[PDB]
């Protein structure tokens, strides 16, 4: 919290921790079914994956082979997209739309789109 | 030593060889250097006593 | 229904009261606690300097 | 007709005793809890003020 | 020493797989158990209903509502598992027994035991404490069939044969899921 | 029309409305339509229940030892187990009639009758 | 002549500094520890690694008798009044007043998530507005009688002023 | 036994006995702890904690550390201790009670302190 912002660390943080509870639900998950959990559970569930998908990036490598231009996203977009996604406020999107964007105006049109 | 837990657990007297060991990145030159920095209160006070 | 709201008049002006008492020492703790961040600042501007 | 309205009239009243009575304390507490609340406001708005001029200075 | 420090450490991996299974079995089975308690909650309250109906027309002479002039024996009825890796369940309910067992004591009643569950058959075994009769085989998954031979046991060992001046049961409440606690409730008078 | 409301001691079997009910209460057989009195009354060991469903045929349960209860809201039939009769098993009812045992024939003898027989 | 064993375990979970209360022990202390440190954390050692063995057992376990919570809350509030930002040296004095707190008991009303904030602001306002009591700690090395009292006045008409973060009175 | 005499020899073997026994359960006692143990082990098992506790002693040397002075125990008293500790007297209070005691009336008036 100090050589980063402290609210860098706190977002950071807390995506920490639910993608932890995420991978200590994975057991109960993939043996006992999504069903079984209970409704916090269900909802950390769903904001996990959308967090872990999101996660991911166009990186610039991958033009080569789908010519869409990759995406710099700066560290202050990075920090307050996250904050929205542990806060829930992207929870009601289809996780297919935070694969391979960058950025809340990636995210916007992708879900425009779907 | 100016931390608490030390200060209070595991007093550091002087003329004290105290070991700070642990595994890497557990704090152990934050240990040391805020040590250093406790001595200031006393430096300023120009006693070689103190 | 004469006393018990004799009482819950009281209880207001009891309550309002010490809480403005309550105010009044919160806001000299506030200005004190002013003055002692003001004082800090004010010493870690001669160290920098 | 009287009657049972004074009966009922007394009744609510009896009611109203324990209630008031009940929300004296209650509303008190209220208030005190609201006086302690806004203190430590003013203590913790004190407090981020003298660390914004620690900053600045 | 390598050698038996690499065959620990293959044994303990084993180990954790099983209790790891173990564990989430108990977790589908925990919610098994709860939705079952669940099913049965209207009959309960149902027959509560009627039999309040019932006591408020009746004569209320019943000898389960009626103590005994002079008790000396009380029996109880600890339900117990039947097999092991419940960390202190069988402890906690055993702890329990022996506290009612104390108080019945000190009141000058006489415990005699009924039991309910392997468990708890082996720790009064070990004290050398006999159990009048005993059932097993349906703490993880019992039935209704089960329930009426243990109340029909217990009704006629307290219409009492021996008897029993008094009778309680001795039982884990599932409050939630992180607590359970151990309880005693007496079934009669 | 009532709510009539079939209890196992394991379940709530059935709850939907219905029109009328037959059942033989140790005292006589009963036939309850709504707004019936207040009732409470012990079924025989081997009785059977008939519920008249607002829509297709009447629904017949093998009920044991149950005790059937009527209030304005609701008609209540609890039952330590009670089987529709498309579930009963002809053959396990006949032999269980059959049995020496009082519990086991009575159990029979109430699937029998649920049955048809 | 003693050792501060700082675990990962620790550090990793937010406890910094991350004395291992159980291993970590100062042979030649407790003689160059001043007088009123050694009175208000005389025991502090011990209670903390008897916590620390606790917490294992409490880990599981669905309940345990009334000594064995009370050990567990004070212990939790023990380890988060010893749990220190870095380049932050608190004076001895300051040490006195933030250990008595704990090992005195006064952080038992005071949820486990605000006993640092709990710590920090009473350390203000004894600076702030009664610092005869760190004079005192100071220039006499020893909590006097009547400055223990002070302290514990002042301390509890601190907590009347004091939120927790649920928002419920720390009295 | 020939120099000790039979009560101190029995007594101390069987302290032994008590405490290698403990000591072959390590493993079970770390995975599942004491509750899957059969009762004549479980028994045992709260004994041998109880002796090994016991075994410590409030040395004088060790004042100037704790601050609690140091408690002398005569031969026979220990002997007798162990032997009514080893065969279950004193396994009705708690643990604590004989830790850092030295000695029976010590150990009666911490079990009353507790
Ligand atoms: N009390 C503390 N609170 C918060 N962070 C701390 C604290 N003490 C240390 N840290 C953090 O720990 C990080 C690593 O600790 P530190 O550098 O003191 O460890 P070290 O033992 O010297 O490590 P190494 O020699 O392996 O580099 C530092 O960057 C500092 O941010
Ligand atoms: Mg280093």
């Amino acid at each position: 919290p100090a050589i980063v912002g402290d609210e860098h660390y706190r977002v950071a943080q807390e995506v920490i921790r639910i993608l932890q509870r995420y991978k200590d639900l994975q057991d109960i998950i993939a043996i006992l079914g999504i069903d079984e959990l209970s409704e916090e559970d269900k909802q950390l569930v769903n904001r996990a994956r959308r967090i872990e998908r999101f996660l991911s990036q166009n990186m610039m490598a991958a033009e080569q082979f789908t010519g869409q231009p990759g995406s710099t996203v700066p560290l202050k977009e990075t920090i307050e997209a996250f904050d929205k996604l542990t806060k829930g406020e992207f929870d009601h999107l289809p996780e297919q739309a935070f694969f391979l964007i960058g950025g809340l105006d990636d995210l916007a049109k992708k879900a425009e789109s779907l | 030593t100016g931390i608490k837990a030390i200060d209070a657990m595991t007093p550091i007297g002087r003329g004290q060889r105290q070991l700070i060991i642990g595994d890497r990145k557990t704090g152990k030159t934050a240990v040391c250097v805020d040590t250093i920095l406790n001595q200031r209160e006393a430096w300023l006070t120009g006693d070689p006593k103190q | 229904l004469a006393d018990a709201d004799a009482m819950h008049a009281k209880a207001l002006a009891d309550a309002k009261a010490e809480s403005e008492k309550v105010t009044e020492e919160a806001k000299q703790d506030s200005e004190r606690i002013a003055a002692q961040l003001s004082e800090q600042a004010g010493s870690e501007a001669e160290r920098i300097k | 007709a009287e009657r049972e309205a004074m009966l009922a009239k007394t009744a609510a009243d009896n009611r109203k005793s324990a209630e008031q009575v009940a929300a004296a304390q209650a509303d008190y507490e209220k208030e005190m809890a609201e006086a302690r609340a806004q203190a430590s406001a003013l203590r913790d708005e004190a407090r981020a003020a003298g660390r914004s001029v620690v900053d600045e200075k | 020493t390598l050698r038996e420090l690499r065959g620990r450490i293959r044994s303990a991996g084993s180990i954790k797989k099983i209790t790891k299974a173990q564990e989430l079995i108990a977790t589908s089975r925990i919610a098994k158990a709860q939705a079952r308690v669940e099913a049965a909650r209207p009959y309960a309250a149902e027959i509560t209903n009627m039999l309040t109906e019932l006591a408020g027309a009746s004569a209320l002479d019943h000898p389960l509502l009626v103590e005994r002039k002079q008790p000396k024996r009380a029996g109880v009825l600890v339900v117990s598992s039947d097999r092991g890796l419940c960390g202190a369940y069988n402890a906690n309910v055993l702890r329990r027994a022996e506290e009612l067992f104390s108080l019945l004591r000190d009141e000058g009643k006489d415990p005699v035991l009924y039991v309910v569950g392997r468990k708890a058959l082996g720790y009064f075994s070990f004290r050398q404490r006999t159990v009048v009769e005993s059932w097993t085989g349906f703490s993880e998954r019992p039935t209704y069939e089960n329930a009426r031979e243990i109340a029909d046991t217990l009704v006629n060992a307290f219409m009492a044969i021996l008897g029993v001046d008094e009778l309680h049961i001795v039982f884990t409440e599932f409050r939630s899921m992180l607590s359970q606690t151990a309880v005693a409730r007496r079934a009669a008078p | 029309d009532l709510n009539v409301e079939i209890v196992a001691v394991e379940r709530e079997l059935w709850s939907g409305p219905a029109t009328f009910v037959f059942t033989r209460t140790t005292a006589g057989e009963i036939g309850i339509l709504p707004r019936h009195i207040p009732l409470v009354a012990q079924l025989v060991d081997d009785a059977m229940v008939r519920v008249e469903r607002e829509g297709e045929d009447d629904l017949r349960i093998a009920v044991d030892g149950g005790f059937l209860s009527v209030t304005e809201e609701t008609v209540r039939i609890l039952v330590e187990n009670a089987q529709f009769e498309s579930e009963i098993d002809a053959d396990a009812a006949k032999e269980d009639a059959a049995s020496d045992d009082e519990r086991t024939a009575a159990w029979g003898r109430a699937r029998l009758r649920a049955l048809g027989q | 002549d003693g050792q501060c064993f700082l675990e990962s375990d620790l550090f990793n979970q937010g406890v910094r500094p991350a004395i291992n209360v159980g291993v970590s022990v100062s042979r030649v202390g407790g003689a160059a520890q001043i007088k009123a440190m050694k009175e208000v954390a005389g025991s502090l050692r011990l209670d903390l690694s008897q916590y620390r063995e606790l917490e294992a057992f409490a880990a599981f376990a669905s309940d345990l008798d009334a000594a064995s919570k009370a050990q567990l809350d004070r212990g939790a509030r023990l380890v988060e009044l010893l749990k220190q930002p870095q380049y932050s040296p608190l004076a001895v004095e300051e040490q006195v007043v933030a250990i008595f707190l704990g090992t005195q008991g006064h952080l038992d009303s005071v949820p486990v998530e605000d006993v640092q904030r709990f710590e920090s602001e009473l350390l203000e306002h004894v600076k702030a507005s009664h610092s005869d009591i760190f004079d005192g700690i100071r220039e006499t090395k020893k909590l006097s009688e009547e400055a223990e009292e002070k302290l514990v006045s002042v301390i509890n008409e601190f907590k009347k002023g004091f939120q927790a973060s649920d928002g419920s009175s720390v009295v």
